[PDB]
RNA sequence: AACAUG
RNA sequence: CGCGGGGUGGAGCAGCCUGGUAGCUCGUCGGGCUCAUAACCCGAAGGUCGUCGGUUCAAAUCCGGCCCCCGCAAC
RNA sequence: UCGGUACGGUUUGUGUAGGAUAGGUGGGAGACUGUGAAACCUCGACGCCAGUUGGGGCGGAGUCGUUGUUGAAAUACCACUCUGAUCGUAUUGGGCAUCUAACCUCGAACCCUGAAUCGGGUUUAGGGACAGUGCCUGGCGGGUAGUUUAACUGGGGCGGUUGCCUCCUAAAAUGUAACGGAGGCGCCCAAAGGUUCCCUCAACCUGGACGGCAAUCAGGUGGCGAGUGUAAAUGCACAAGGGAGCUUGACUGCGAGACUUACAAGUCAAGCAGGGACGAAAGUCGGGAUUAGUGAUCCGGCACCCCCGAGUGGAAGGGGUG
RNA sequence: UACUAAAAACACAGGUCCGUGCGAAGUCGCAAGACGAUGUAUACGGACUGACGCCUGCCCGGUGCUGGAAGGUUAAGAGGACCCGUUAACCCGCAAGGGUGAAGCGGAGAAUUUAAGCCCCAGUAAACGGCGGUGGUAACUAUAACCAUCCUAAGGUAGCG
RNA sequence: GGGAUGAGCUGUGGGUAGGGGUGAAAGGCCAAUCAAACUCCGUGAUAGCUGGUUCUCCCCGAAAUGCAUUUAGGUGCAGCGUUGCGUGGUUCACCGCGGAGGUAGAGCUACUGGAUGGCCGAUGGGUUACUGACGUCAGCCAAACUCCGA
RNA sequence: GCCGCAGCGAAAGCGAGUCUGAAUAGGGCGACCCACACGCGCAUACGCGCGUGUGAAUAGUGGCGUGUUCUGGACCCGAA
RNA sequence: AAUAUAUAGGGUGCGGGAGGGAACGCGGGGAAGUGAAACAUCUCAGUACCCGUAGGAGGAGAAAACAAUUGUGAUUCCGCA
């Protein structure tokens, strides 16, 4: 019910964050502002 | 040489499987009929084959060049016009691409003058790609032929179940190469179904169908494809031939089952009760328990809660009168010189094509109309409850809970305080599937929403609008073996032929023809009645249109 | 065609 | 000593695991039929779901710990 | 006899308006007397407008035709071919039947054979492309074969326990045993995380409609007796506890110095930079008041980096980071 | 049981069941062969029982054996959509490069077709095996011939103790 | 003591060979050896087990604990002995000084659990024989209680 | 031919340096001599930067001995 | 010869084979104890034992070979790698 998810760039598509959410408190994929390295700077991440 | 294929294809959530290893193809001109219950998976399959959505694994793959086309469970339109709805999709790639060639012939000199060589003529390369390109005197070509309404009046509240018939005429005019028309006969006609019996059965290309008539599935398909919860089968033959092999199926698995729960039960003792009998070979024998008792509980399914009806209060003797009654529009001629009391318990049926006035005779009823020259008599001690044809309560974005109790805890139904969570139960929805949008909810499951909010008041009138659509045999019994138990005054319009031979005791219809259109002829007694004074006392007791060249 | 006993 | 079932209306018992509603067979109380009792027919009454409370909007049910009942237990 | 392929002739299609677009594309004044008025008629196709000149058994004369012009097009006529139907040759595959010639015979007869119930050979009687055997392939298989079946235990067996977290035993540092005494864990949280700004609780006395020993109100005394997502212990009122606004540091690149420690592991960390969130700033943040919520190596899977590429170019595979 | 056990152990006569239509079945052999047998269902091998008299009750759920038109699941062989490696040519630009790619040859191959068995449906217990509880009731008590009920594939009959 | 004209006893010649024979069946018998014979060979099998290991002196000198183990009678690493090269009083004791503690003790109107006599008095019992709390003045107890504290 | 003669890196490689990294940030492993005088933008003083020698001390490889060890029966005897 | 072409078979004449040997060779069959601290893949080992069969030696051998933009030019055997 916890399984582990992994969060994508939105521009260059990499894989950079695991991490687990609840599944029947949030059925769509996150969104978050992480740090891709391949770009530089905070870019937008959903799921997979 | 496959129009479309598909890999170990699983659409699901991760909690609630939708969709389970689903490996099948399909040839062209491959004629489908899809069956099966309603939570099986008939429309999340029908949704992948035309991309609008992707699966969680496996790849779906259409063919290289042949396009799909799709008609939903809800048919969207645009909010333009009618003629707007036969040049969205269809006819898109050559009406957005024809003034655009009336436009570069301007005669423009100062611009350019040896450019209308490679743009002009390239434009007159594409309308060769069609074959015809005046589109004008082969587009009452494609409305003469579904009966469409006149072409000059938006799709507004003016349009009723014949939506359906525009949007059948977005699709059936792109002509693709895998149709997936998902339940096409839904608010029909007598006719109307009539006409897209003979249309789809000489139709060059694949066709998909979930249908429930019986002309398309004995005469049309070849290939008859069960959908179990999940899992999916295909068959060949008829619908005739299905129904045999999957009889003798059902036997020799209704014993398959019933060895298999004695064997559970002779050896759970043997695993629960007395564990001294064997030591150091237990962790052996038991996972032979979990192994079939972990399959046992994959095909458990029968868990049916009835649709229930709730009573309010006594009935009296008075319920509906109408004091001859006209209704209409300007110059349109609906409801003429109607006069007819409404039988104190007594299931009342309403007959008539598309286009009569059916829905606007209970708009009258509740007080969203008000008649033009007549009066209707309410009676002081009945009560509402309108359910409409177009499902209008639906909010596409908040979820199913949201939608029937209003964010409150107890409502008010049936002289009583029910917990409001507890009445959206007892219309099939377990607990914690309160919480997923009612947008995205089943074609039974929004015909098991309709019927939440708006028998939410007791009411002893309530007014059925298109009950029978989209629900499966198992609730349609039980729907028609839950309002006869109901005290008073069901009035219900329907098209299955089928539903008011068994549950009707009045019937109200049209019978209008050249004289005046806006006849209304009251019986009394049931349609195994009505179908028999009618040809005793009227005369009128075909000739297809192509919708195409050829 | 049902009908047992004080 | 320890292990493992079970408690649902006076008696025998389904309902659970896959939460919203308490039900069936005998019996008990009242009517009917008969000359009268059995048999049969119609209507009722009767339960804090063993008890002390944890989550939940909601627990007979999901959840443990205590109390009786039963089964099985030593070379 | 039933189906696939390949070729070939015939046949098939009806919105409305016109003598039912004879279906699409490309051409084109042709058909010659075949009247249609015999028949499975009306080409026997559809039998929906009830009719589309060809198995034509009065004929050799007259032929829907060119002319007529309603409609994107009516117009004869063959040729190329679409979704169907229907017969004909060729090829191949599946089923049953029949035949003899490969194989089978411990049916008989006659030879080598003088002595032969072996063997082989000849003729005959039957079985027959089955059987049997070979290569591959599933099923069955204690009929035989090699072996495993843990440890702790106040002697073994039956019961029970095995890792992780907290307390007591533990003798005022740390550590410390037993089948010693009490309890938890194999999660949960997209806010219950980060920050910035505010707030003081439980119980009780007096009084107050419903209102009760205790629901909310108001005033007094109240220094922590409540509370902490979870078990206990140490903490916490300065709050780590109650409430609100904006947000993602539940970060990428590293880390001097340490605690613990047989080793493998486990734990903490100022600070430096890239880039952010909060805040007027000072600064704070490398998830949760802290300590459980997990598993070495090998073999594999996935996304990226394009590092090696078995002569060379690539590729297969291997490699690095997640 | 030569060398601590001579019996209640084995055998036997008779009984029943299942196999076997004849270089049979079974057995020794990798095979040819041989025994069975110079026999042919009143014969021959396997199993349990054990003269003789009276008898041999109930259960086909479990697991074996026998017979089943089907139906579900299933190996090789057949079948080879789609995808991938390569490059004759064709693109664009820095001709240290990036994109499309017919044919031939290769790797991986999904749909579809296909047998016994297994599942399943029936018969068999002189096949391996199994053959129960609680509560109330009769002129003192005691006890229940009768009734209610649950569970079972069916609940231990004759005879004995 | 039992059979002693039968399923008897016996002589001579022959047959069946080791996962095989034969067995009126006991795992009995197959050259005094049988739950798988004997001989030779792989072979100097293997054994966390048992027994043995031979001349001398001089210096120094242990351990029976920790952690991990198909492990508890075995073994790896550490602890503790010896010796070579480096380091040089860093070790150890006593004195003075700077530090953390919650054991023995004791205390409980400082808390969480208990707990005994009076005054006091709600719920239960028979309109009040009994139940006597929360509280309150004195005396008590505690490995999982501590305002304290060697 | 073996071992020494230069190391870092998964490797292309670069080389008294190399790998990680966006970094002349920090690390990981590896190289690098004073007790002087002179010399020294000379500094209160103290040797850092750099010098000819005043000639700081590195060092491996191959034989034969000894202790332990690896493979072979491996200190010797012993099964069913 | 059956049985005709004729073979099977039979009479006569010349040659040749068989068995033995200590090790070595070539082709073929092929264990287990043991090691894995149990054990099955694996090892032990293509060893022990067996089978065909040589010769004074045998087998191998005159590129359908190797190498890498240079090049060596049949096989066996010992050293390195
Ligand atoms: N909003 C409107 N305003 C005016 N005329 C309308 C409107 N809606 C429908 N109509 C006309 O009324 C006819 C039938 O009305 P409608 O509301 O469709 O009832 P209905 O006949 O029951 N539809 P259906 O259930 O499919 O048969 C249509 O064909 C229109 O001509
Ligand atoms: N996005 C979704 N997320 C979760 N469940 C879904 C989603 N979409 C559909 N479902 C459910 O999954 C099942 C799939 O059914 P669906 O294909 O939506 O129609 P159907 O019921 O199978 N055919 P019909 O009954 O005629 O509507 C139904 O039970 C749906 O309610
Ligand atoms: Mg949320
Ligand atoms: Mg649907
Ligand atoms: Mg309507
Ligand atoms: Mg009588
Ligand atoms: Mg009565
Ligand atoms: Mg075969
Ligand atoms: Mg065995
Ligand atoms: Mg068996
Ligand atoms: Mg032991
Ligand atoms: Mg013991
Ligand atoms: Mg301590
Ligand atoms: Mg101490
Ligand atoms: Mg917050
Ligand atoms: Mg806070
Ligand atoms: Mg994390
Ligand atoms: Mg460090
Ligand atoms: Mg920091
Ligand atoms: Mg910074
Ligand atoms: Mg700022
Ligand atoms: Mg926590
Ligand atoms: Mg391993
Ligand atoms: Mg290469
Ligand atoms: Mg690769
Ligand atoms: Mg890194
Ligand atoms: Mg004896
Ligand atoms: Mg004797
Ligand atoms: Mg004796
Ligand atoms: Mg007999
Ligand atoms: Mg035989
Ligand atoms: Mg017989
Ligand atoms: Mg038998
Ligand atoms: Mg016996
Ligand atoms: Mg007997
Ligand atoms: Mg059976
Ligand atoms: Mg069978
Ligand atoms: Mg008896
Ligand atoms: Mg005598
Ligand atoms: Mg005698
Ligand atoms: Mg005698
Ligand atoms: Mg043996
Ligand atoms: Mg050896
Ligand atoms: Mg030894
Ligand atoms: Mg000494
Ligand atoms: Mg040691
Ligand atoms: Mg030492
Ligand atoms: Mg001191
Ligand atoms: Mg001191
Ligand atoms: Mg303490
Ligand atoms: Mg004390
Ligand atoms: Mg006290
Ligand atoms: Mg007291
Ligand atoms: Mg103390
Ligand atoms: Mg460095
Ligand atoms: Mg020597
Ligand atoms: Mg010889
Ligand atoms: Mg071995
Ligand atoms: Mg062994
Ligand atoms: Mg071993
Ligand atoms: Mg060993
Ligand atoms: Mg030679
Ligand atoms: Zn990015």
């Amino acid at each position: 019910v916890r399984p582990k998810i992994t969060l994508a760039c939105e521009v260059c598509k990499h894989r950079n964050y695991i991490t687990k959410k609840n599944r029947r408190n949030d059925p769509d994929r996150l969104e978050l502002k992480k740090f891709c390295p391949n770009c530089g700077k905070h870019q937008a991440h959903r799921e997979t | 040489e496959f129009i479309y294929t598909m890999k170990k294809v699983r659409k699901a959530h991760g909690d609630k499987v939708i969709l389970d290893d689903v490996t099948l193809s399909f040839y062209p001109g491959a004629k489908i009929g899809v069956v099966g219950p309603n939570g099986a998976g008939k429309s999340s399959v029908l949704r992948i084959m035309a991309g609008l959505d992707k699966p969680n694994n496996g790849d779906a793959f259409l063919a290289t060049g042949a396009t799909v086309g799709i008609l939903q469970q809800e048919p969207p339109l645009n909010e333009d016009k009618t003629v707007r709805g036969n040049v969205e999709e269809g006819m898109g790639d050559i009406k957005i691409k024809l003034d655009r060639f009336n436009e570069v012939a301007e005669l423009m000199a100062t611009d350019y003058t040896d450019e209308l060589m490679e743009e002009m003529g390239r434009l007159q390369e594409e309308l060769d790609h069609a074959d015809a390109w005046d589109l004008d005197a082969q587009l009452e070509q494609a409305m003469d032929a579904l009966r469409c309404p006149p072409a000059d009046e938006p799709v507004t509240n003016l349009s009723g179940g014949e939506r359906r018939r525009v949007a059948l005429c977005k699709l059936l005019l792109s002509k693709p190469d895998l149709l997936l028309l998902d339940e096409p006969t839904n608010h029909l006609d007598a006719e109307s179904v009539q006409w897209l019996e003979q249309h789809l059965a000489s139709y060059p290309g694949a066709i998909l169908a979930v249908t429930h008539d019986r002309y398309f599935l004995d005469n049309v398909a070849e290939w008859i494809l069960e959908l179990d919860r999940g899992r999916a089968y295909p068959y060949e033959g008829n619908y005739s031939t299905y129904l045999e092999k999957k009889a003798e199926r059902l036997a020799v698995q209704g014993r398959k089952d019933a060895k298999l729960q004695k064997r559970l039960t002779e050896e759970l003792a043997w695993v629960r009760s007395g564990a001294k009998a064997r030591q150091a070979k237990s962790k052996a024998r038991l996972q032979r328990y979990e192994e079939m008792a972990a399959e046992a509980e994959k095909t458990r399914k029968l868990d049916f809660e009835e649709i229930q009806i709730p009573v309010g209060p006594r009935l009296g003797n008075v319920v509906v009168e109408v004091d001859h009654l006209d209704k209409g529009y300007d110059g349109r001629a609906l409801i003429k010189d109607l006069s007819f009391s409404l039988p104190r318990n007594g299931i009342v049926g309403v007959i008539g094509p598309n286009g009569v006035g059916k829905t606007t005779l209970f708009k009258t009823i509740v007080g969203l109309e008000t008649p033009d020259s007549g009066s209707v008599k309410v009676g002081e001690t009945v009560k509402l409850s309108y359910v409409d044809q177009a499902r209008a309560g639906i909010d596409p974005r908040k979820t199913v809970w949201e939608v029937v109790s209003d964010g409150l805890d107890y409502i008010q139904v049936g002289q009583t305080e029910v917990p409001s969570r507890a009445y959206v139960s007892a219309f099939g929805f377990k607990g914690p599937d309160q919480q997923k949008p009612a947008g995205v909810l089943s074609g039974g499951e929004r015909n098991r929403l309709n019927l939440a909010l708006t028998l939410k008041q007791g009411g002893n009138l309530i007014l059925l609008d298109e009950p029978t659509n989209d629900l499966d045999v198992e609730t349609l019994g039980s729907l028609e073996n839950a309002l006869l138990n109901f005290p008073g005054c069901a009035v219900v319009i329907s098209h299955d032929r089928w539903f008011l031979d068994r549950t009707c005791t009045h019937i109200l219809a049209w019978e209008g023809d050249d004289d005046n259109e806006a006849k209304w002829f009251w019986f009394e007694g049931n349609f195994g009645a009505y179908e028999e004074n009618k040809v005793e006392r009227l005369g009128v007791d075909v000739t297809h249109r192509k919708l195409t060249r050829g």
